[PDB]
């Protein structure tokens, strides 16, 4: 009951300062005002197109790094084990496969940007 | 009474941020070889209240072709999040115990990526997209090592709760037996918290501004907020993990005041480093961090596996 | 405090409903994210911690990188919301009146069968070790590391070649 | 001078303290005079609820000695 | 004593955040934005007086106009003053903004900024001192000090 | 520190020479001034003698005398005067 | 080839440690002496009720009594 | 003559000990320690801001700042509208028309200054054969509305008859020097 | 953010100045060459009065020239600081900006002390120096100089070795010797690259010839070179202005040629021929002989040149100005190919470029 108290009192507290600011102050609104902003010379063009991403593998890549760290956060309760061997052994399997994959990623270029 | 301890828990957590602006402020300026702020109220105590002041009363503005769900959300979900992340922080007894006080911590500071995310993309503007992918590869990069520098720690802490830290560290720092990943936890923070040398996803000179170019007045200012209250959450967390303070059952107050001793110091820090050091390129932190962090933190996690096992002090759960 | 797993349930569908509809990448990932936390209480609900702070957790970081890919390449000029087309948010709102004159017809027809919106919650946690220690998710997803070893290989070779696969699919 | 960086940085201080004790001292006085137990664990919770119908108040914290 | 009473010391509290707070735009055309970066500068401080720049015209209050105002450029200043949000000030620093200043006769320049936007202070000079500037910024202060926005709603 | 003047309009000088504090800092010598009022908003031009301002902008290398701006304060009255005379 | 350890730890020491670490990590649970210790402390770590054996007479090692010297005993640990 | 910047140097100097400083300096962020301590330095120093409005800046006898017109002792106008100065200005500001008084000397019916477009150059007070145009020490004259920026005679007689005894120190000052 | 094509649209502080100036007398055109680069008021005045002298076949007095180089020099540390500081904050790093604009606003307490503003100066003037040095400015200038060279030690210490700096310009807007010199860039910009050239050697006016400094040259020819050389530079312009103050030399300061240069104003209130020169300098000005001329010097920013024309009569025929930049930022193109956004943002600071200057 009490995470809910303070966290719904915290969104509360932001959509009160959202409504103050939207409701106080003193409103003139035209068309320059509030088109889009681009340093005094108006759009050329939507800022919905495509925009192409130099670093597509390396998302990709933290996904499964991501997935990694899940495999490895069970860790802490892991190492209360009776077979430590068996644990040890595995954990130390598991990391070296990462950083092997992250050294072949690294050898074929993978890190770094297309242009 | 939960009430009055939400509020004596996020009323001088606010009014802490409000002050940290000045602070910065005014250090920025004696290190410029300048005096900063120094009129508005004795010695520019009450400028922080004057700009609050300002912004809020400053038009707020709906550009026409703006996302206007996201547009009015994102800022409020950064405030919202600013604001919950200092909640299971035990000072020294949290205000809400979780078990799993790390993760909560890590999920949260990772959802707030997606404020600066939707609010880029709401602000239909081109320099708007910029900050917005710029965030994305900030994500990127940190994320991955912050999560094992963590897991390295808490296996010598024993558990993902907060609160066992200070049993944890009742005789030494963890810094002393882990400084190696408290500098990569210290420089993963910098880029976390967006701030300089990693303040890309606003680089004022490149981008003019990134997510808030469009925002104005007091969604503005709820994201300056929202930035101003993580830099002291992370550096609180440093102070909290790393850097332990003392605890004496009798005298919780000490614990509280080395605490506050170590956070403000280490908050400073940051501004000292703002004021010291040029911006990196989002290109160059991304290898900085995979190519040079990851291999390390990697190592150092193996190398923390194995340092319990050998060295027999696993520690208790629970 | 009754009605409160139900009601995670019911908004639950309620999400996945808007991301059935498909709309532009921005908002479906939105929705997709407000799901996770939908099923995060609902498993922390059910007394799984460590489960649903792991959903969360992860599809943070995946939907940030959906994220990405649908503004590099997934884009229209005029991005489609749930309120774009009436087509849309017709049938957005005729899943909702549907599901819930749905749940009120199993309700009457059977009243234990499926839904019992009487005595609902109830029937949540059926049994618990009051004297237990350990009890939590924790132990349970650590069994990998002892017992339940043949999962993480697999799992791991599954990243492992992940790697050498996304690599070779993107040259 | 540097001095007058102090000030602000005594206010926050100051409201940087604020919250811990604040939350130490509330928890004290609601829960008379002990520190908040922790049910980290079922086992905990189970002795936590114990306490609490063993009290005759209906509260976990009124605590029964030899005397009963 | 009345609700004029109240309202004044409210309008009061208005402006002097206003004046206090107030961020000029970064903007700068010609050598004019040299005095306003010496300005800037350790020894007089703007910072001092509450004053800080920020990019963004969506985040600022005064556009310093500073420099030649150029047939060419005067689309895009009136642009960006018309987005800069409300309330809004327009202070003209050096001659070539107040009026044509030495390129006033020519076929590019536009004769003063006051043309393509409404004035509040004209600091003159060529460049004007930094320390004229920031008698202007004062000027400026004073003349937000005295706006009785609330008061003339109140009476109104 | 050290006083210098307080003229008619109230406006109290100082002259503060070079010293090196606790640690030898060297603090620089300044030439202040303490106004009427105490705001800086709140000046405007010609709140200062104009004799004055020389000095503290150094210009005027010592520090006037009240007598000398009590002439200024004559020959400036009555400068109008005789202009209207000589058309 | 001592020369392409010592570039490589004028050049590029992030790896060169990365993989001393490692190396030190899978080394030294072989060589310590220790590491016998943490599965016997887990064993020791008691979390579950000792259940009691019928005594049928047939049991002369398990003891009748916590306090009886039959038994486990946790000394070593007690001075490990 | 000349000195290379960056000038690549020796490839093999190669030691166990340079391999291992080189080694501590990227792991142990040693420039960048030292940095930090640059500025830790400037912090503890005297800041050199001035504050402005109580204490001014320094002013030599030749600066330049807002024109004024000076008298004769007696209670003349110096100015024998010869024009010269309107003949000088490089961005034609200055306009004059002038008439023979009573008397029969010259004096100018109107004198004014568009300080909008004065690039206050001072070529008006140097050819001025009289020394009745001069740029006086005022900095100070920022106006709240377009239409007080042109100065006219009475204005610019006012300001001369304002600042007259600084005019008249920094003319003595530096009259040697012109 | 790779940058595929860069278009710079320029004009947009274009203000006539070359038509303007052909209704100004020589004098009266002057002011104008202040407005110009207005980092270098000093050194662009002194291109335009080599211009004039060279035209009018006169010479200035050696006192006058010695002012010259000096306050020249002065000028290249104003604009050298102006350049590395501002680029530091543009790349981020914005304590250096402070720090040495302090010493600018110490530098421009002396150019007002010697001319009576602060920039904009109209000081060195066809002919020599419209007033000599007011007593105590050498003292002034020796107590500055002095100390210069630890605030630029530091901010060396700042950005010199930083990792951060490194990477952020080195191998940025890398420029080949022979692209250099086709694309026409000049100074620094060459320098960088390694073509061994400056006017003050080469070419030399003014008392260059008799100062004795060397000139920074790149290897790499990126932008970590070229602020080495800024730096470098500066410091030999320290050597140069020790050079000067222990070298000026007694006499005038305008050529005693009252046909071009004005008369004292105590002479001109005595002697009759003296306020006929007055009037009619001040009036039509000096006639300069029908000719066309061309002459560069080495401005902080790089070349900077002006090709006048004459046509017998008191105001100019047609006055180009080359700026050193006009040349530099086209090749913008050029350099940032294959580099993103903040790259280029961090090669607009190398050019080191204002646009009064590009414009014109
Ligand atoms: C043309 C170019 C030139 C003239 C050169 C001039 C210089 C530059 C171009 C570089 C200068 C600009 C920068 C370096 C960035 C500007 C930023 C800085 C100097 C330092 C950081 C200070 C900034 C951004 C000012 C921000 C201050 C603020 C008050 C921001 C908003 C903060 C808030 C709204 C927090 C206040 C909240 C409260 C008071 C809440 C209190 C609540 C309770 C009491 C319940
Ligand atoms: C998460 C929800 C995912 C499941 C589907 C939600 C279905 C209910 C939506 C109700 C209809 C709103 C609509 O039509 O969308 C239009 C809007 C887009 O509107 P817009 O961008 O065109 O702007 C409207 C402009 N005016 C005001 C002028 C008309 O998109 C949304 O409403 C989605 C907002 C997110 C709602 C979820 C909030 C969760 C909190 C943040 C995490
Ligand atoms: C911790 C510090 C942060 C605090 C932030 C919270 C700030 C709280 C400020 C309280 C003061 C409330 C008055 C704000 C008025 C702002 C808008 C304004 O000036 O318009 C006045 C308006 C304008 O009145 P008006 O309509 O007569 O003005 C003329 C209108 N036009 C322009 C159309 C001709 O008056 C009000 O309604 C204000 C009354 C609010 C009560
Ligand atoms: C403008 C849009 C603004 C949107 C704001 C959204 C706010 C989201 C804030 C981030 C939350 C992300 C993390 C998920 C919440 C944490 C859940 C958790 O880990 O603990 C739940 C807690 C059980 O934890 P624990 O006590 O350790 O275990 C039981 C023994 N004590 O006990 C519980 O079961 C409590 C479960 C509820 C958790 C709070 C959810 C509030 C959501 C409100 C919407
Ligand atoms: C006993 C057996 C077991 C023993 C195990 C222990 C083995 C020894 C391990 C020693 C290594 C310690 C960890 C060091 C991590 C540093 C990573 C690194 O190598 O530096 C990366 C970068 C250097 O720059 P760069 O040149 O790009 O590096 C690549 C060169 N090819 O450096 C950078 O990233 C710097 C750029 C960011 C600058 C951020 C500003 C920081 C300012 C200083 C912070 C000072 C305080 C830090 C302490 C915080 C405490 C909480
Ligand atoms: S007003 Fe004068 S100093 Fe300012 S930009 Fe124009 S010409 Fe330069
Ligand atoms: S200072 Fe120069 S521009 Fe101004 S009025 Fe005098 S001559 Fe004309
Ligand atoms: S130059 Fe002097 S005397 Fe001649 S008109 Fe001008 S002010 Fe009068």
């Amino acid at each position: 009951m009490n995470l809910y108290t303070v966290i719904f009192i915290n969104i509360l507290l932001s959509l009160t300062l959202i409504l103050v600011a939207f409701w106080l102050p003193q409103m003139n609104l035209y068309s320059e005002k509030a088109n889009p902003y681009e340093c005094g010379f108006d759009p050329t063009s939507s800022a919905r197109l495509p925009f192409s991403m130099k670093f597509f593998l390396v998302a990709i890549t933290f996904l499964l790094f991501d997935l990694e760290i899940a495999l490895l956060l069970p860790l802490p309760w892991a190492i209360q084990t009776i077979k430590t061997s068996t644990m040890m052994i595995m954990a130390f399997i598991l990391v070296t496969i990462l950083s092997l994959g992250l050294a072949y990623e690294w050898t074929q270029k993978g890190l770094e940007w297309t242009e | 009474m939960f009430f009055i301890n939400i509020l004596t828990l996020l009323v001088p957590i606010l009014i802490a941020m409000a002050f940290l602006t000045l602070v910065e402020r005014k250090i920025l300026g004696y290190m410029q070889l300048r005096k900063g702020p120094n009129i508005v109220g004795p010695y520019g105590i009450l400028q922080p209240f004057a700009d609050a002041m300002k912004l809020f009363m400053k038009e707020p503005m709906r550009p026409l072709t703006t996302s206007m769900s996201l547009f009015i959300i994102a800022p409020t979900l950064s405030l919202t999040l600013a604001l919950s992340l200092w909640v299971p922080l035990p000072m020294p007894h949290p205000l809400i115990n979780l078990n799993l006080g790390i993760l909560f911590i890590l999920a949260t500071s990772s959802l707030s990526v997606y404020s600066i995310l939707w609010s880029g993309w709401a602000s239909n503007s081109k320099y708007s997209l910029f900050g917005a992918l710029r965030a994305v590869a900030q994500t990127i990069s940190y994320e991955v090592t912050m999560a094992i520098i963590l897991l390295s720690v808490l296996l010598m802490n024993g558990s993902y709760s907060l609160q066992t830290l200070i049993t944890t560290q009742e005789h030494m720092w963890l810094l002393l037996p882990a400084w190696p990943m408290a500098m990569m936890w210290f420089i993963s923070t910098l880029a976390e918290t967006n701030r300089a040398p990693f303040d890309l996803t606003e680089g004022e000179s490149e981008l003019v501004s990134g997510f808030n170019v469009e925002y104005a007045a007091g969604p503005f200012a709820l994201f300056f907020m929202a930035e101003y209250t993580n830099i002291i959450l992370m550096n609180a967390l440093t102070t909290i993990i790393f850097l332990g303070p003392l605890y004496y059952i009798n005298l919780p107050e000490l614990y509280s005041t080395n605490f506050m001793m170590e956070a403000l110091l280490l908050s400073s820090t940051f501004l000292w480093i703002r004021a010291s050091y040029p911006r990196f390129r989002y290109d160059q932190l991304m290898h900085l961090l995979w190519k040079n962090f990851l291999p390390l933190t990697l190592a150092l996690c193996m190398w923390h596996i194995s340092l319990p096992i050998f060295t027999a002090g696993v520690p208790p759960y629970m | 405090m009754n009605n409160y797993i139900f009601v995670l349930s019911s908004l639950f569908l309620v999400g996945c409903l808007g991301l059935a509809l498909k709309p532009s990448p921005i908002y479906g990932g939105l929705g997709l994210i407000v799901s996770g936390f939908v099923g995060c209480l609902m498993v922390l609900g059910f007394g799984g911690s460590f489960l649903g702070l792991m959903v969360f957790l992860i599809y943070l970081g995946g939907m940030l990188v959906v994220f990405g890919y649908t503004t590099a390449m997934a884009t229209e000029e005029y991005p489609e919301t749930w309120g774009s087309n009436w087509l849309i948010l017709g049938f957005l709102v005729l899943g909702v009146i549907m599901e819930v004159f749905l749940i009120c017809v199993l309700n009457y027809y059977d009243e234990v069968g499926v839904i019992n919106l009487d005595g609902l919650g109830d029937w949540l946690m059926y049994e618990v070790d009051d004297v237990g220690v350990m009890l939590e998710g924790g132990i349970g997803v650590a069994a990998m590391y002892s017992c339940a070893t043949w999962m993480m290989v697999v799992a791991g070779w599954s990243l492992f070649a992940g790697i050498f696969i996304i690599i070779e699919i993107t040259r | 001078m540097w001095f007058e960086i102090l000030p602000g940085l005594a206010i926050m201080g100051v409201c940087l303290v604020i919250p811990g004790v604040s939350t130490a001292y509330i928890h004290k006085f609601t829960n008379g005079g002990k520190e908040k137990r922790v049910a980290r664990v079922q086992y905990q919770w189970y002795l936590m609820e114990r306490d609490r119908r063993i009290s005759g108040v209906n509260r976990y914290y009124v605590s029964k000695g030899l005397e009963n | 004593s009345r609700a004029e009473y109240v309202v004044t010391k409210l309008d009061d509290l208005i402006n002097w955040a206003r004046r206090s707070s107030l961020w000029p735009m970064t903007f700068g055309l010609a050598c004019c934005a040299v005095e306003m970066m010496h300005m800037a500068a350790p020894r007089y401080d703007m910072d001092r007086f509450g004053v800080v720049f920020r990019a963004s015209p969506r985040q600022a209050d005064v556009m310093i106009v500073a420099g030649t105002l150029t047939n060419k450029m005067a689309p895009a200043l009136r642009k960006v003053y018309d987005q800069m949000p409300e309330p809004r000030y327009v202070v003209s620093m050096g001659s070539c903004a107040n009026g044509g200043g030495y390129y006033h006769y020519s076929y590019s320049v536009v004769r003063g900024c006051d043309r393509i936007v409404p004035v509040d202070i004209y600091v003159p000079g060529c460049p004007p001192t930094a320390e004229a500037l920031l008698y202007g910024i004062l000027q400026l202060q004073r003349k937000i000090k005295r706006e009785q926005k609330l008061k003339i709603w109140y009476r109104r | 520190r050290e006083h210098v003047g307080t003229d008619h309009l109230g406006n109290k000088y100082y002259y503060v020479a070079e010293y090196k504090n606790w640690r030898g800092q060297t603090i620089r010598e300044k030439r202040i001034v303490e106004a009427a009022n105490r705001k800086e908003v709140d000046y405007e031009a010609g709140d200062i003698p104009t004799e004055w301002e020389a000095w503290i902008r150094r210009t005027r290398k010592t520090p006037p005398t009240m007598e000398e701006i009590l002439k200024n304060e004559k020959y400036r009255e009555e400068i109008k005067i005789k202009s209207q005379d000589f058309y | 080839i001592s020369a392409f350890l010592k570039n490589a730890w004028a050049k590029e020491p992030v790896l060169v440690v990365s993989f001393s670490v490692w190396g030190l990590a899978i080394i030294m649970p072989m060589i310590s002496p220790y590491t016998k210790y943490a599965s016997m402390i887990n064993k020791a770590t008691p979390y579950n009720y000792p259940v009691p054996v019928r005594d049928d007479g047939n049991m002369p090692d398990v003891p009748s009594h916590p306090q009886d010297p039959l038994g486990p005993s946790l000394d070593w640990l007690k001075n490990l | 003559t000349y000195k290379y910047v960056n000038k690549k140097e020796q490839e093999s100097e190669v030691d166990m000990k340079s391999a291992t400083d080189n080694a501590a300096r990227i792991l142990m962020w040693t420039e960048l320690i030292r940095g930090l301590g640059m500025t830790l330095s400037y912090l503890f120093r005297e800041p050199a801001t001035i504050n402005y409005p109580f204490e001014k800046g320094p002013l030599s006898p030749r600066f330049r700042g807002e024109h004024a017109l000076r008298r004769y002792p007696s209670g003349e106008e110096r100015c024998i509208a010869c024009k010269l100065c309107e003949a000088i200005c490089p961005a034609q500001a200055i306009t004059i028309e002038a008439e023979p008084r009573a008397d029969g000397s010259r004096r100018t019916t109107r004198y004014d200054i568009d300080m909008t477009k004065c690039i206050y150059c001072g070529f008006c007070q140097e050819a001025c054969p009289v020394d009745a145009i001069v740029e006086g020490p005022n900095f100070e004259f920022s106006t709240e509305t377009h239409e007080e920026l042109l100065y006219n005679k009475e204005k610019l007689l006012n300001n001369g008859d304002k600042w007259e005894a600084e005019i008249a120190a920094n003319i003595q000052a530096d009259y040697l020097y012109r | 953010e790779m940058v595929r094509k860069c278009d710079p649209h320029i004009g947009l502080l274009h203000r006539g100045t070359e038509k303007l100036i052909e209704y100004k007398t020589y004098l009266q055109a002057l002011p104008y060459f202040d407005r110009l680069d207005y980092v270098s008021m000093m050194c662009n005045e002194q291109a335009y009065s080599i211009a004039v002298e060279k035209l009018l076949n006169i010479q200035p007095p050696p006192r006058a020239q010695w002012i010259r180089v000096l306050f020249g020099e002065i000028t290249r540390i104003l604009n050298h600081i102006m350049a590395v500081t501002t680029h530091a904050l543009d790349i981020g790093a914005m304590t250096p900006f402070f720090w040495m604009f302090e010493e600018r606003e110490k530098m421009f307490e002396f150019y007002e002390r010697v001319s009576g503003a602060r920039m904009h100066a109209a000081y060195i003037r066809p002919g020599g120096v419209h007033q000599d040095l007011p007593l105590g400015l050498l003292d002034d200038i020796y107590e500055f100089s002095k100390n210069f060279s630890l605030r630029i030690d530091e901010v060396e210490e700042m950005l010199t070795n930083n990792r951060i700096w490194r990477n952020r310009t080195v191998d940025i807007g890398v420029v080949t010797a022979e692209d250099a010199l086709n694309y026409g860039f000049s100074g620094v910009m060459l320098r960088g690259s390694g073509i061994q050239w400056d006017l003050r050697k080469t070419q030399p006016y003014d008392v260059y010839d008799q100062v004795e400094f060397d000139v920074p040259i790149g290897s790499r020819g990126d932008c970590y070179d070229r602020y080495l050389c800024r730096v470098e530079e500066m410091r030999q312009s320290l050597r140069i202005i020790e050079q000067c103050l222990n070298k000026m030399p007694p006499g005038e300061i305008k050529v005693d040629d009252a046909k071009v240069s004005p008369p004292k104003r105590a002479e001109m209130k005595t002697s009759m021929e003296s306020l006929i020169h007055h009037f009619k300098l001040y009036t039509e000005g000096y006639q300069v002989p029908p000719g066309a001329t061309y002459t560069a010097i080495e401005a902080p920013k790089g070349e900077f040149g002006v090709y006048l024309v004459s046509d017998g009569s008191s105001r100019p025929y047609r006055c180009k100005i080359k700026a050193p930049g006009f040349a530099h930022l086209a090749g913008l193109d050029k350099m940032s190919k294959g580099h993103m956004l903040a790259d280029v943002v961090a090669i607009i600071g190398t050019q080191d470029i204002v646009f009064g200057e590009i414009d014109r």
